[PDB]
RNA sequence: UUUGCUCCACACAAUAUAGAUGGAUACGAAUAAGGCGUCCUUGUGGCGUCGCUGAACCAUAGCAGGCUAGCAACGGUGCACUUGGCGGAAAGGCCUUGGGUGCUUGCUGGCGAAUUGCAAUGUCAUUUUGCGUGGGGAUAAAUCAUUUGUAUACGACUUAGA
RNA sequence: AGAACUGGCGAUGCGGGAUGAACCGAACGUAGAGUUAAGGUGCCGGAAUACACGCUCAUCAGACACCACAAAAGGUGUUAG
RNA sequence: GCCAGCAUCAGUUUUGGUGGCAGGAUAAAUCCAUAGGAAUGUAGCUUGCCUCGGUAAGUAUUAUAGCCUGUG
């Protein structure tokens, strides 16, 4: 769905031998909730001799980003699977803010890659701070000094089926 | 809103209005469709020649005559496409189709009344800039149409006569719009205005 | 990628007016006039210094702004002819039978009368296309010269009399008797 | 003779461009072009108007023949100060635009009263024109 | 005048139904000038009339009525269901309705 | 053939309705371009303006739309006549000259409405046919039977016969 | 062709998969109202020619499990790495 | 007796308007104040050559536009 950004921590069930675990965090994008911890234990699992059972969550917290106004452009790292392989790749969205891009990431890999929500791992989500550090052309496009352009050919929506003069698509 | 609605088919997708026009019968409204022969079908004219050649050689195999009927008017083309989206076997659906008339150029009554377009199915407005299109009266003609000519020649003469009769009107509607013009800033104008007219 | 906005300048000399239309080109020179339809290309002009004539695409995709350059290299082949005028050059190659080629008239249709091809009984017409003129130089041993403005009608009268001539059922490699273009200049060269 | 080629611009997009949101939760009110996201999205500012700082598409706008100069990224506080020095606001009454949207509005809120003066009126003004339309 | 009309215009669509199975028993309207569901809701529980002539008089009158009502919007297009005493016959799919004013809120 | 046929006007019936309930309200062309106004040196011209929907324009008040009076202009509309054109794609309609006539809500007056009782489509449309009047208009063919063979199983075809 | 566990058809209609003993949904007295499942919403056909991001032009395109087929190997077609 | 209209209700349900609260980084934002920084570099200055004034590049960190980040 649309995404919210949650930190989700959790820890090993604390025992007489050793209390006080080490209260691991990871950052998750989901939907939801339940999603959000659900995400945490899937990838946590990957990296400690850990699981649900044997573990606990200990907070989860939204995170929703500063500044909702000012244009950002992300590098994005993902780890995705394709039908034959598994493979990284590195782009960028220009948008205004982090999780509208991480909406915009699982569409295009989507459209281009055909890669489902299930194979698709997001490894790291930064701002690049400085312009003229972006590598990928088609968001340096955007970069430039006073940029301008039209909008050719604009449709009308009509409301009603019959229209009494042939539409004009001038803008 | 209207007893009968006439349409200008130039310049539109022969199943987008076949579409619009079907249900516009089907809830009991008389279409009267004309210029058929500027249809358009998108796809390039070698994809709808290979279409139509496709369409040719479904035939019954024991009795030619009983077979499907390749009609190969545009106004003809044009009915295929709307016959389909209806359902022509019921007496519902017969009523219908009595409830349409399709034809080629502009001819008489319906050459002085007024014609509407579709804007859904209009070709500038749905296909991407680019595309390549088809015109039913070039395709028509490819696969055995006779009439291309006869119809030029009548819509050359037609739209003569109706330049004619746009240049009066222009010259009346400056006429009436100096009047109007020298009418305002009248107290009854005033009035009209603060009620929005 | 969807490239926001890539453009082309098409320069304009002293002497010709571009004159564009919607998408309707026409090109006045001293040479004459030439006429041509662009509106395939979904392409804007626009005029800077009554010098230079720009063409932009807008958000345009690989295709789109291919054509980009297409469109100022016709427009530049217009003027071009317009100016300096393209000629065409063509020599006759043959071994043993001498290529007889002649401007002959049938109902004023100015037509290429060719005969004696490899020996053939066969008299291959070519109409010649309207504004290219055809003389036959001297100074220089079985030359023909195709000259006009457009580019295109000339080229085509060209490849058209190369194409007449072909040879059938034979190893080409061996018999090598046609009419082919040694040459692609302008009428006033080095102006 | 002279070349010419015709002109062909159109509304072209750009910061301080103004628009106009067609639908949403303004649906009616001005805003500014503030800043280019893609090419299909861009951030705008109402702040005049009450529409707040957001990324929108411009298939959910139309651009109006308004413009005025803001700096790129320009915050609420001096899109404001710039909205009030450029004079957008009667700038955009003025125009033709605007008149038949409100002439629009006022024939929706005229009550059955109003409604009968409207045709009392309009067939006494239709005696004075026809009048005037018999000798020319 | 010339119009007389307290009614709004309105056509009978078809029955309720599935593709394959219809219910006779609710009756689909169009309204003109209704294009949303928001906009249908001022005609719920208007009374519908479905006039017709016939060659035979009964009671004085050679026209007879089929009363109904609007019952609730049908998609998100401004039609509405609407049932009759009796239902409408089917053969007047597309048929032209009367839509009254009353009973009224306004 | 016992007064038949056709057209015109109203007179009453029967018949039926794929569904009036103010107006189907007329350039062409382009859509990476156009419409309109104005000007000139008439163009692929200059300048100005418009669109961002018909949510428009026109029409629209009066007993389902009555009866009378005056004022202001000489306009608007309907109707039957009349003058001249245009339109053959299925033209069957469009424009126009003159006079007559009714109405005019362009403005100001007078009289009437009730009781269908608190709603009941509350009946005003056009399809065809028939019987009557009174007023014009005009007085045929085909088939069977006979016959021919350029035809033919029979039908059918092709000829002939006051 | 032959077995294991379970669920089904046989013995079973109904909504859906156009169509079908076995799939999906759901099992059934006679009705009314409301809401849904699976499946769908251009027209046939009840229901958005809904909204949004991309991709594809196919001189045999593609179009929804069971299921009604297509492989290896190739392509400065085009897109993203 | 047959068919309906309105009103006040009861059960089931469908669709709107509106009031008060409680949470969260006691929303993040906008906004206000302060410190620092940068260019897709604003003013100013210099250079280059221009239809007397705007170009082009160098400087210039707010000036005759502003922007970012941190803290409150």
């Amino acid at each position: 769905a649309h995404f919210k950004e949650y930190q989700v921590i959790g820890r090993r069930l604390p025992t007489e031998s050793v209390p006080e675990p080490k209260l691991f965090r990871m950052r998750i994008f989901a939907s939801n909730e339940v999603i959000a911890k659900s995400r945490y234990w899937y990838f946590l699992q990957k990296l400690h001799k850990v699981k649900k059972a044997s573990g606990e969550i200990v907070s989860i917290n939204q995170i929703n980003e500063a500044h909702p106004t000012k244009v950002k452009n992300f590098g994005v790292w993902v780890r995705y699977d394709s039908r034959s392989g598994t493979h990284n790749m590195y782009k960028e969205i220009r948008d205004v803010s982090r999780v509208a891009a991480v909406e915009t990431l699982y569409q295009d890999m989507a459209a281009r890659h055909r890669a489902r929500f299930r194979s698709i791992h997001i490894l790291k989500v930064a701002e690049i701070e400085k312009t003229a550090d972006v590598k990928r052309q088609y968001v340096k496009q955007f970069l430039t000094k006073d940029l301008k352009f039209p909008l050719p050919h604009r449709v009308q929506k009509s409301t009603k089926t019959f229209s009494y003069k042939r539409p004009s698509t001038f803008y | 809103v209207e007893p009968v609605v006439v349409i200008d088919g130039k310049g539109h997708l022969v199943g987008r209005l076949a579409s619009v026009v079907a249900k516009q019968l089907l809830n009991g409204q008389k279409i009267v469709v004309v210029r058929a022969e500027e249809l358009n079908i998108s796809g390039e004219f070698f994809r709808n020649k290979l279409k139509y050649h496709d369409f040719l050689r479904k035939a019954t195999a024991f009795n030619k005559t009983r077979g499907p009927f390749h009609f190969r008017a545009p106004s003809r083309i044009f009915y295929k496409a709307l016959r389909g989206m209806v359902s022509h076997k019921t007496a519902r659906g017969k009523a219908a189709l009595e409830r349409l008339k399709v034809f080629e150029g502009i001819p008489p009554p319906y050459d002085k009344k007024k014609r509407v377009v579709v804007p859904q199915a209009l070709r500038v407005l749905r296909l991407k800039p680019g595309r390549k299109y088809t015109t039913l009266g070039k395709l028509s003609t490819s696969v055995g149409w006779k009439y291309e000519d006869v119809v030029a020649k009548l819509e050359a003469k037609r739209k003569v006569s109706s330049a004619e009769y746009y240049a009066k009107k222009r010259a009346f509607t400056k006429k009436v719009a100096s009047a109007n013009a020298t009418a305002a800033e009248s107290d009854v104008a005033k009035q009209l205005a603060a009620l929005g007219y | 990628m969807k490239y926001i906005q890539t453009e082309q300048q098409i320069e304009v000399p002293e002497g010709v007016t571009v004159s564009i239309k919607s998408r309707i080109v026409k090109v006045v020179g001293p040479r004459g006039t030439l006429t041509k339809n662009l509106k395939h290309i979904d392409v804007t002009f626009t005029k800077v210094n009554n010098q230079l004539i720009k063409v932009a695409v807008h958000n345009g995709g690989r295709k789109h702004v291919a054509a980009l350059r297409t469109v100022k290299s016709l427009v530049d082949n217009m003027i071009t002819g317009v100016t300096k005028g393209y000629k065409y050059k063509m020599r006759y190659v043959y071994a043993h039978f001498p290529i007889n080629v002649n401007i002959v008239e049938k109902d004023g249709a100015k037509f290429i009368e060719v005969r004696n091809f490899l020996g053939d009984k066969k008299i291959r017409n070519v109409p010649v296309r309207d504004g290219v003129t055809i003389e036959f130089s001297t100074n220089v041993k079985d030359e023909i010269v195709l000259s006009g403005n457009s580019v295109e009608d000339v080229s085509q009268n060209a490849a058209d009399l190369q194409q007449i001539c072909r040879v059938r059922n034979k190893d080409i490699r061996k018999f090598l008797d046609g009419i082919y273009v040694s040459h692609k200049g302008f009428i006033t060269e080095d102006l | 003779t002279d070349s010419i080629v015709k002109a062909s611009n159109w509304r072209l997009v750009e910061v301080g461009r103004v628009v106009l949101i067609k639908k949403g939760q303004s649906a009616g009110k001005l805003a500014a072009i503030v800043e280019i996201i893609d090419q299909k999205k861009v951030l705008i500012d109402g702040p005049k108007a009450g529409v707040p700082r957001q990324a929108i598409n411009l298939g959910q706008v139309v651009l109006t023949p308004l413009t005025f100069a803001l700096p790129r990224g320009a915050r609420t506080a001096t899109v404001s100060k710039k909205w009030a020095a450029a004079a957008v606001c009667e700038k955009w009454a003025a125009s033709s635009w605007a008149k038949k949207i409100a002439q629009r509005e006022r024939r929706a809120a005229l009550t059955d009263f109003e409604r009968f003066q409207v045709m009392v009126l309009r067939k006494q003004k239709r005696y004075t024109v026809k009048k005037a339309l018999a000798k020319a | 005048a010339e119009s007389h009309r307290l009614y709004v215009k309105g056509k009978h669509l078809s029955y309720q139904r599935s593709k394959r199975v219809n219910n006779p028993n609710v009756s689909l309207i169009k309204i003109e000038g209704v294009a949303t569901p928001q906009d249908a809701q001022f005609y719920l529980g208007k009374r519908i009339a479905y006039v017709y002539r016939a060659s035979k008089e009964v009671r004085g009158s050679k026209i007879r009525v089929m009363w109904g009502k609007v019952t609730r919007t049908h998609g998100n297009s401004g039609v509405v269901r609407a049932t009759f005493r009796n239902n409408l016959p089917a053969k007047t799919f597309g048929a032209s309705v009367r839509i009254f004013l009353y009973p009224s809120n306004i």
